[PDB]
């Protein structure tokens, strides 16, 4: 099944530039402060989780999203927005991103399974370690179970709700 | 099995609610007695699931006692009213944590979730009462009892009658309003 | 797979019910012509579909497709807009329908095969029936084989895409 | 300007219309009384225009009779069947011509105007019958008015009874089965 | 100039009937607190402003917009939505509906002059009566000039940004 | 009021681009047919309004459509498209390209008008005169009052809807 | 199942294309050869697809040519030349019916078949000439090169040269004008 | 006039920025030495809005000098690096409360007025720099200055070079790595 694959390839690849962009645009903004660091190490991460749908595409000869050139200069945006904000916005909009890609990859992982775990093996075991690293941020400081303020976490929720349409736009064009 | 670790996790969760909350609190303590997010998003989404199929089962049950004679057919107006009071008699016991579920149910990211749970409670309200709809009046008679069952809800967390009875005279009247509609 | 069948049940009902707006809106114009018996007949075939469809969507419990009130509208009006051109026009109106509904009965019976005949078995025959009746019209006269004008062809395109557009909507809301 | 000599030119076309029918010919024939495109949309527009604007003057005129006494109010069902026959009536002068008018104001580049010549009708014929609303009745009114007025017409187009008498009895039990939504 | 006073009048009945379904949300939540009287002066004072825009309509006979079943729900579901947060979530929405009332006042003040205030008299006074009382609430506690968390100004300009956009759509639709 | 001038020229180099294109298409197909000629003079017609446009543009510093890739395609496929039927077909096609155009000028010249006839002197005759231009066509014999066949009429006014919905589209975007 | 034998049927029916064209007469005569609609949709879209797949093998056998031996790797200018002309030629059997063909595939109904076709021509196109983007480079490329083949396409039908030559100069200019940019 | 009034106090308001910051404070205190909301956009935008003036201004006045002769016209790319650090330089006096005002800017309710802004200044960048496109070219050319831009506003702000050389720099290697497209 070509066209189930694809679209897992397609919409992963597109949420890993989107982060991409998101990381680049809190970097411009946030770079040389305190957590400059920080979000330089999670810049890096999504740089080799990209680098790895890039071959994915390569190899199995996926058609990339029409959006992204949208995603571009939303996530680039949605970056700088944010870290302008502070470091307490920035933070919020980094696990709104991380958890909202986790979400995803677990929504894949379960359809993978139903299907063919013999034929989709090396597949599943990838998602399953991009899943992983998408929640550790442990040696960094950024856990994602902690008390935000009740407006921030308003906003977690409204950034989550446009990844999750993003998402949803980016499998089919 | 694999997905019915986290279930009988969730399940076991609700016995400690009603002192703790709907926190990731509560879900480890519930653990604690089995062993084994912290918004609680799938603990509450867990809930309401669990809350619908026990309606569906209760729907059943009335409709075999009135098809073989033990008990009598009541017009569609009293069905809606003892069908949205027996649904929203399970939130008796977590009645004092119940509006910050609520809160959470009303996030962004958990609104799709939340519409399509309350849209497939009232499609079984409306099938047992009869229904049988094929045109556009199927989306207006759900919404409309949507808007009931929601509004009686909101009037059911600040109720303070005995036995919430100014909750079913308003959704009487918000019954009534509605067949005359 | 009861989301694969409320589809497929949803779209019929909802092309049945647009099928029945068209040969009202051309009686309403061409019910005392010579061609009035023929627009009936064909008036009263897609009744009995409609009517079958009802019977399946209770049973299934089917939700209906919201844009009915649409359907309701362009459907006489697309009906009644032919007819007002002529005999000719009328014509290559029904052709149109009958072949778009009778094209999408054959994706749906060659996409219910191969899940489980045993299992859609009284579906599927209902659908090949209705599809065989979709194309005979020979005691009327209609007969799909025709060579039309080069303009008519093209007109009889336009609404056939139009249809397909429908199809396509209805079976998702 | 020059809009006011065309009009005259298509005010006088209208006069050989039954004669010609609703093409360029009659346009320049009626013109040609006068002394001074080929589809015709142009004079079937000009003729749906005035006669709406005769239709507004009728109801405002049968509006003073009612507010001084010489008239007595009438109900909106039949209030609304005497506007949908005042207006219907216009076109028994042109009834062997106006299924040829109304495939051209239903070609696609008419629609818009032929809409919003519809929609002002209706429009007036509900202000006049004193409609006041200000929600969606507003739209579902003159929907509903609107789809009566189109089938009404289409019935007269083929109708032979002696002074359209089965079209005022189709029209009448369309508006009582609309009151009764 | 109907079409510029009926465009006018048709988005302020709209925006005054969208901000009475969003106090009715705030008063099904926060009905019985402390806020509960202050939600109640501002849901009556949009109760007067809405009566005079019905009038207006009646008298010029202005189309309302089509999306009035749509402001229905998303007004309520928003006064709901908030002060289900707390008290805070519920004046930053009273705060960014206000304002963003006022401002669209504003736009329609030095458009209404512009053309001509002899003949837009009773309009303008009436605009300009609504756009002071949109900002005073110094009665029951509610200034527009208060700092609030950086989290609670944005999730107030996402508010009025909403706004900005249902008012946009109802002056057209 | 350079806005009203802005989107005059802007939905009017946008339609003399879309008909350049039109005419590409149908060249491309009957281009050594007997036609040819017919179509050639036609397209260096369009040529001449399309540089005095391109001119106006750089004179009073206007945005461009940004649809005008969209058109770059749908206008050459529309060509193309038609004279695939036939000389009928694509004669057709013209005439409905001709009078939407000038359908629209019409609209221009009674508004440039009833503004200041005195300061938009020089636009004013310069559409007038193009105006005049896509309707006489009588050295080639394309008469705009001929009878076409039920079905032309119609593919005529279903292009001639097309164009106006792309000149609504233009003036905006 | 029985889609082979339509496949047959449909195979059968080119080799008398070139003397009936692409009507169902043709799809008759055809299958009167082996023993067994009238728009001729099914045959022209099954002769497509079947030609996209016959270039398929074709650029795949020369691409193991050229990694073993016997061949040698040539520029992308000159790689896209070679393999649109190798496309185009396989309608010079039937290049007189063709025009007939494409006003079939030009139709609204089958514009999105001839779409689907035609992307996935051009994108084993680019793939066998070593494109490799996952950017909207990859819709750039495929676009341009799908106008390429679309308006050579054109010029083919009405081509006297001999054995097409002012087609596939007509050809190498368009690909170097697109490799410029 | 009244508007008058709001010009002259957001103008006098600017000399107490650097002091204070972008917020209604320094409106009122500004606003005490010539006369009698707190969020603090309309001194925002006013800002920008009188800097973009100030620009075209300039632009204006470089445009007649190398008409005459009195300056030598400069390549594109030379132009548009002169531009940008002109307009840049302008946010020296207030480079340290710069940051919180772009937060304003970005906020959702602001960023229509803030795009047509940034909009407005990038045409009339390309306009004086020789630009006339009529093709999608036009947004190409704008979007990719928008960007260069707005990265290099960035850079300014965390920049502590002598005479911001490394933003310079910077605004350098993206206008050349622009041009090479
Ligand atoms: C631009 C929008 C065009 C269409 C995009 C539709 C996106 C909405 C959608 O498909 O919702 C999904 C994703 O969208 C969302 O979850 C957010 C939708 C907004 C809700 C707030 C009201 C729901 O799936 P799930 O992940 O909840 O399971
Ligand atoms: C969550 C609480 C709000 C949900 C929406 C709702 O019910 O609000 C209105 C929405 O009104 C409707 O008609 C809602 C239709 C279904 C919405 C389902 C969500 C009805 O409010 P009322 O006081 O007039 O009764
Ligand atoms: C809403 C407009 C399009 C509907 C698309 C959609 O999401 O449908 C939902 C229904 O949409 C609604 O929520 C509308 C109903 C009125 C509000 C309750 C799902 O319902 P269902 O297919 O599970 O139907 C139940 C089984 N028959
Ligand atoms: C992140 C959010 C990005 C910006 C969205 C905010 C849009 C907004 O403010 O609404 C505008 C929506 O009006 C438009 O021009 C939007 C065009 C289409 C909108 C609806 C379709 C009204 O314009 P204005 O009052 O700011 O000036
Ligand atoms: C036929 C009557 C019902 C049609 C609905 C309707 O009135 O359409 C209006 C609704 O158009 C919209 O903008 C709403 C879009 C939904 C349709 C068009 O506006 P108007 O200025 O032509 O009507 C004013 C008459 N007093
Ligand atoms: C059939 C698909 C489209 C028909 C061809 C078409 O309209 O494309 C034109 C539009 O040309 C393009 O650049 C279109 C790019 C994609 C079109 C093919 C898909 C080609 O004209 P040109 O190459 O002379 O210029
Ligand atoms: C897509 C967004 C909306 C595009 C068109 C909406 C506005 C309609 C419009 O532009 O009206 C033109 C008409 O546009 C059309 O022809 C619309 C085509 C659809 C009609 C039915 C097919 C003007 O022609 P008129 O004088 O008849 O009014
Ligand atoms: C309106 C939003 C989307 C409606 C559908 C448009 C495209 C979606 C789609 O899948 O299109 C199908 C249906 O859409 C069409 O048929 C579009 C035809 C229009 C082309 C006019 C030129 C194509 O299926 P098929 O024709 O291969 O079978
Ligand atoms: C859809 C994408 C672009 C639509 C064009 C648009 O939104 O136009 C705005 C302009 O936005 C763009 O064109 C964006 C392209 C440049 C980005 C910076 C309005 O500006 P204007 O009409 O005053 O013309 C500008 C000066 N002639
Ligand atoms: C994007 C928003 C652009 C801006 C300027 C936002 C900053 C404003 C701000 C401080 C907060 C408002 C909160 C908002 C508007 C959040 C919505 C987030 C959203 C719409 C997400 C999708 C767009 C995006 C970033 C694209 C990249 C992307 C692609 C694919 C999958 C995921 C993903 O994130
Ligand atoms: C729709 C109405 C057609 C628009 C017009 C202008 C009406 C007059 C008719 C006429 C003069 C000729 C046809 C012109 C046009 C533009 C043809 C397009 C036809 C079209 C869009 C087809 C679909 C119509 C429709 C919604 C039919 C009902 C329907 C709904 C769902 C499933 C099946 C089905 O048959
Ligand atoms: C509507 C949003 C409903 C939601 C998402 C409920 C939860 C509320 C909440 C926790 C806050 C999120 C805030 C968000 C996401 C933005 C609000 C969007 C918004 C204000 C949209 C306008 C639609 C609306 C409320 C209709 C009424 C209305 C009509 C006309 C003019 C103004 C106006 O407010
Ligand atoms: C345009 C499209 C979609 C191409 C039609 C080619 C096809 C499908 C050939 C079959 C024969 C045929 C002519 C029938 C289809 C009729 C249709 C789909 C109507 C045409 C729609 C139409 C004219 C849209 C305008 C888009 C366009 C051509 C762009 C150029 C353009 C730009 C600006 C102003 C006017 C204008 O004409």
């Amino acid at each position: 099944s070509r066209a189930a694959v694809d679209r897992i390839i397609r919409v992963d690849h597109a949420g890993e530039y989107g982060a991409n962009r998101i990381y680049a645009g809190q970097m411009a903004v946030l770079g040389r402060t305190s957590v400059g660091p920080v979000i330089q190490k999670m810049w890096d991460q999504e740089k080799d989780h990209l680098k790895k749908f890039n071959e994915l595409m390569v190899t199995f000869r996926v058609r990339p999203t029409v959006l992204m050139p949208l995603w571009n200069v939303l996530g680039f945006a949605l970056g700088a927005g944010t870290a302008l904000l502070g470091k307490e916005g920035a933070m919020a909009c980094t696990v709104a991103v991380e958890e909202s890609i986790a979400h995803h990859y677990n929504n894949q992982i379960r359809t993978l399974m139903e299907e063919d775990p013999e034929k989709y093996e090396e597949l599943l075991q990838l998602i399953k370690k991009f899943r992983d690293e998408e929640l550790e941020h442990h040696d960094i400081g950024l856990d994602h179970d902690a008390e935000l303020a009740p407006a921030y976490a308003v906003l977690k929720s409204i950034i989550q709700a446009g990844c999750r349409v993003a998402i949803y736009l980016s499998e089919r064009l | 099995s694999e997905e019915q670790l986290q279930h009988r996790i969730l399940t076991a969760a609700l016995e400690f609610v009603p002192a703790h909350g709907w926190t990731a609190e509560a879900i480890a303590e519930g653990a604690q007695s089995l062993g084994l997010g912290k918004d609680g998003s799938e603990l509450i989404l867990h809930f309401v699931t669990q809350c619908n199929t026990r309606l569906t089962r209760v729907l059943e049950e009335e409709q075999k006692l009135v098809q073989l004679g033990q008990a009598e057919k009541r017009k569609t107006d009293q069905f809606l009213r003892d069908a949205v009071e027996t649904r929203l008699r399970m939130l008796i016991p977590y009645i004092e944590h119940w509006p910050r579920a609520l809160s959470i149910l009303m996030l962004p990211h958990n609104i799709p979730s939340s519409l399509s749970l309350l849209t497939s409670m009232v499609d079984d309200m409306w099938h047992y009462a009869g229904d049988q709809s094929t045109d556009f009046n199927w989306y207006t008679r759900r919404a409309m009892l949507a808007a009931i069952y929601n509004t009686t809800e909101l009037v059911m967390m600040q109720d303070s009658s005995p036995d919430f009875e100014d909750t079913w005279r308003f959704l009487e009247n918000r019954v009534n309003d509605a067949m005359n509609m």
